[PDB]
């Protein structure tokens, strides 16, 4: 069984530099020549280049010149991805993939490495009630990296919740909010509760949710 | 164009 | 400016056959005979499905067929299924060892009826208000397709400062929901008669208003 299989995701300050691994099994490693293809949020693949594992030579694609390293080491039958100067715009999923033949190329590919950089530091959220069949939830606000989850009542409260993916502000920061739909009866008598957990800074809120 | 048989992961000399 | 052109989206109803365009805009293909396509489903490595322009590997349905006609290469998906429902790249090999992705097609399996956007609007909770903060909360929810666009209107005006709107995404019943947040400062807030959020949808709209 032919595999790849990559580093886990990076968090990152522009100015830094990252190392990506791509590590394979299931083929005989210096056969095949190993690329690269990074894929920004809401955008296409675009091919990376390649490193030829029979010579070491490393084939880069105009626009990842300059600051990008292909390697491999052929004791671990691992290839690199290593990037300098990064910026905001380097955010950004990589692949490696392995190119069987000119006409099979791409065949097998690693399951991508999240790659963030962000000028912003590690900050928990702001929780606020949104108060409100009836509507109520919580706005998590200006917190930092993701993820952030929430919970209604410790997990008794699921028919009717949703927890909105996040916006990214200009600063940097995160929010989100998460609704709950509940009768209006149930108002005065039953208590409700977001549980919000912002593992990133150990950080934990319930936040009580009531009239008014 | 190249074989598509051909592997592009060869020595050029 | 990819040199392989692709329709930024398709769609289609289950069952229906559905065709996407791979046009060549420069001569570095060559013969154009080296066009593979890849699926790409979020949160998973893409997938080769057609190489060689027709070729269809062991693992790909008999449902995924490539041909070319001059210098647009075509993926035809036959019976379509919801999970089909992907990004779709073509690629070529552009010389001196070098290849190229499309721009992608976004395929949409149109298998739900469509459903206009439920909206509540949230204004900004006292506890905030008491930290000299000010969020409105507009929450969208229950929409097919996934697809909105919303404007913000403080009394009358628009307001395009202070806003950040989230993309559209699935929600536990298969629809969409999305949410916007406008940011503001406790004097704006109480400075205005009122504000709504716009929530656009298949070119109607739905407009909700709070008060302070």
């Amino acid at each position: 069984q032919v595999q790849l299989v990559q580093s886990g995701s990076e968090l990152k300050k522009p100015g830094a530099s990252v190392k990506v691994s791509c590590k394979t099994s299931g083929y005989t490693f210096t056969t095949y020549a190993m690329n690269w293809v990074r894929q920004a949020p809401g955008q296409g693949l675009e091919w990376m280049g390649w490193i030829n594992t029979n010579t070491g030579n490393p084939t880069y694609a105009p626009g990842f010149t300059g600051r990008f390293v292909f390697s491999f080491d052929t004791s671990v039958s691992t290839a690199y991805l290593q990037i300098s100067s990064l910026k905001a715009e380097d955010t950004a999923v990589y692949y490696c993939a392995r190119v069987y033949s000119y006409g099979v190329p791409f065949d097998y590919w690693g399951q991508g490495t999240l790659v963030t950089v962000s000028s912003a530091s590690t900050k928990g959220p702001s929780v606020f009630p949104l108060a409100p069949t009836a509507a109520l939830g919580c706005l998590v606000k200006d917190y930092f990296p993701e993820p952030v989850t929430v919970s209604w009542n410790s997990g008794a409260l699921t028919s009717g919740v949703h927890t909105f993916p996040a916006v990214l502000q200009s600063s940097g920061l995160y929010s989100l909010s998460s609704v709950v739909t509940v009768p209006s009866s149930s108002l005065g008598t039953q208590t409700y509760i977001c549980n919000v957990n912002h593992k990133p800074s150990n950080t934990k809120v319930d936040k009580k949710v009531e009239p008014k | 164009n190249p074989d598509p048989n051909a592997n592009p992961n060869v020595d050029p000399n | 400016q990819s040199v392989l052109t692709q329709p930024a989206s398709v769609s289609g109803s289950p069952g229906q056959s559905i065709t996407i365009s791979c046009t060549a805009t420069s001569s570095n293909v060559g013969s154009f005979n080296l066009v593979s396509w890849y699926q790409h489903h979020p949160g998973k490595a893409p997938k080769l499905i057609i190489h060689e322009v027709s070729k269809r590997p062991s693992g790909a349905s008999n449902r995924f067929s490539g041909s070319k006609s001059g210098n647009t290469a075509s993926l035809t998906i036959s019976g379509l299924q919801a999970e089909d429902e992907a990004d779709y790249y073509c690629c070529s090999y552009v010389g001196s060892d070098t290849w190229v992705f499309g721009g992608g097609t976004k395929l949409t399996v149109l298998g739900q009826p469509k459903a206009a956007p439920s909206v509540t609007l949230f204004p900004p909770s006292s506890e905030e208000l008491q930290a000299n903060k000010a969020t409105l909360v507009c929450l969208i929810s229950d929409f097919y397709p996934g697809a909105v666009t919303v404007a913000w209107k403080a009394d009358s005006s628009p307001v395009k400062a202070g806003v950040e709107t989230t993309t559209p995404s699935k929600q536990s019943n298969n629809k969409y929901a999305a949410s916007s947040y406008l940011s503001l400062t406790p004097e704006q807030w109480k400075s205005h008669r009122s504000y709504s959020c716009q929530v656009t949808h298949e070119g109607s709209t739905v407009e909700k208003t709070v008060a302070p």
